[PDB]
């Protein structure tokens, strides 16, 4: 019975790498970059969710990419970004990002759970 | 540095500034789709042996049919939410269009003045070439 918002911890855990080999094999068939939003989202998704740095970095592209191309998916990826970011350890980029994810669904409990922890990250490294 | 090289490509900013004002997730649409693709085993299920007679495990392959039937259901208004992007895409393109097709105009009479404007010069060159 999962949610509209994946939680951190969910993108902390990664696929088994055949599952993400399976998220790749699809987004190839559907035409690496003609392939539809959700696939290519979907391995997106893995690649941050998976733990080496160029994978997670190619994620945040193909999120970004999403990003560009579907307004209607724009409020929702500013989060799959700071995700993203934050997991990649780009942290300001990510407050950037949450902010502004922040201001249109403010009220959203993951919203403002990653905002706040996004944040403290910024601190804790302004030790 | 090529930490820096990354955060070059992936950069965005005026967008960040115009995002649009049931949903379903593109997460979501990521969850109800891994088991699906563990089919990988063997988006339609199994249906043979169909008529065999546990009410149980009948029960646990109705499963595996309204589990996919979600997903497909999942996948269809994605697909389908794409379809509106890209209808608003033709709708900014198609004003961008005209938009542009104005500047025609705009700039097919402020020709028409220059070439009009050029013949009463063309033409008092005549009347001046009435003299030496």
């Amino acid at each position: 019975k999962v949610d509209f918002w994946p939680t951190l911890k969910d993108a902390y855990e990664p696929l088994y790498p055949q599952q993400l080999e399976i998220l790749r094999q699809q987004v190839v068939s559907e035409g690496g970059p003609t392939a539809t939003i959700q696939s290519r989202f979907n391995y997106a998704w893995g690649l941050i969710k998976s733990t080496d740095v160029n994978d997670e970095r190619l994620g945040v592209k193909i999120l970004t990419d999403i990003y560009k191309e579907a307004e209607s998916r724009r409020r929702e990826c500013l989060y799959y970004l700071t995700i993203g970011c934050y997991k990649l350890g780009e942290y300001s980029m990510a407050k950037r990002y949450v902010d502004t994810l922040f201001e249109h669904e403010r009220n959203n409990k993951q919203v403002g759970a990653l905002k706040s922890m996004v944040e403290d990250k910024i601190q804790k490294e302004t030790l | 540095d090529n930490k820096t090289c990354f955060r070059m490509l992936t950069y965005i900013s005026d967008d960040l500034l115009n995002e649009i004002p049931k949903e379903t997730s593109l997460f979501q649409g990521f969850k109800s789709y891994l088991p699906i693709a563990e089919l990988a085993i063997e988006g339609v299920e199994t249906a043979a042996i169909s008529s065999s007679y546990s009410p149980s495990a009948l029960k646990s392959f109705s499963q595996t049919l309204v589990n996919s039937l979600e997903f497909l259901n999942i996948q269809k208004n994605s697909t389908l939410s794409e379809i509106r992007d890209i209808e608003v895409e033709v709708e900014n393109l198609r004003q961008k269009k005209e938009k542009l097709l104005g500047k025609i105009a705009n700039i097919e009479q402020n020709q028409l003045l220059l070439e009009d404007n050029l013949k009463q010069i063309d033409d008092r060159l005549d009347f001046l070439e009435e003299y030496g």
